[PDB]
């Protein structure tokens, strides 16, 4: 199938019409998404088949065809771009300065941008265009608005 | 059965729409990978 680097929509026909359940990143021949999007199911790329290789429900991450490749980190200071890919709509950069998820195991980047759940898997970039993590695992706050972690995996 | 379609390049776009705030949030992460507000 198509193994050009870039961002891709994750679609299903198991419901009415063709439905976008999420987004993902192709890099170095590996496809990267969020576990809650695919549930670790295989994927089609034309005639090509993509088999899961690594995943973890707690990180809510999954890689296809190879190990996790994305190792760039939010620097803790600079603004970032959410390369959002919403259902039925074209790819759109949105610049923001991330907030902070404070946890017992450490502090994580967070972006306060609200988009349909089908946007889950859209990447977040540094000023050099490197992927520092994926969008779509987070929390609903006092206001009723959505805040997402900058979810990054470990490269071996 | 699920399939992928390409939707763009991964590029920093100068003078993109600038928006969103920057909250500091106390959160817990459970074994199911669901975040929650530690209040
Ligand atoms: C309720 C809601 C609302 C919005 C936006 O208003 C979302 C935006 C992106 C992604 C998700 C999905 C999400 O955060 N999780 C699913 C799996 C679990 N671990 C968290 C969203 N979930």
């Amino acid at each position: 199938g198509e193994t050009t680097d870039g961002v891709y929509r994750v679609m299903t026909r198991r419901l009415l019409g063709s439905t976008q359940v999420g987004v993902g990143v192709m890099q170095e021949g590996v496809f990267h998404t969020m576990w809650h999007v695919t549930k670790g199911a295989a994927l089609r790329s034309g005639e090509g088949r993509l088999d899961p290789y690594w995943g973890d429900v707690k990180q809510d991450l999954v890689s296809y065809c190879g190990p996790w490749k994305l190792d760039a980190a939010w620097d803790g200071l600079s603004e970032v771009q959410l390369l959002a890919v919403p259902p039925g709509e074209r790819a759109k950069n949105i610049q923001t300065l991330p907030g902070i998820f404070k946890t017992k195991d450490g502090d994580i980047g967070a972006v306060a941008l609200d988009y349909p759940a089908g946007t889950s898997g859209s990447p977040i970039l540094d000023k050099c265009g490197r992927v520092i993590g994926l969008y779509g695992n987070g929390v609903v706050i006092k206001n009723g608005s959505y805040v997402s972690a900058i979810t990054q995996g470990k490269r071996e | 059965d699920m399939y992928i379609e390409r939707a763009g390049d991964i590029t920093w776009e100068k003078d993109a729409e600038v928006t969103g705030n920057s909250p500091r949030l106390d959160v817990a992460l459970d074994e199911s990978g669901d975040f929650s507000l530690v209040e």
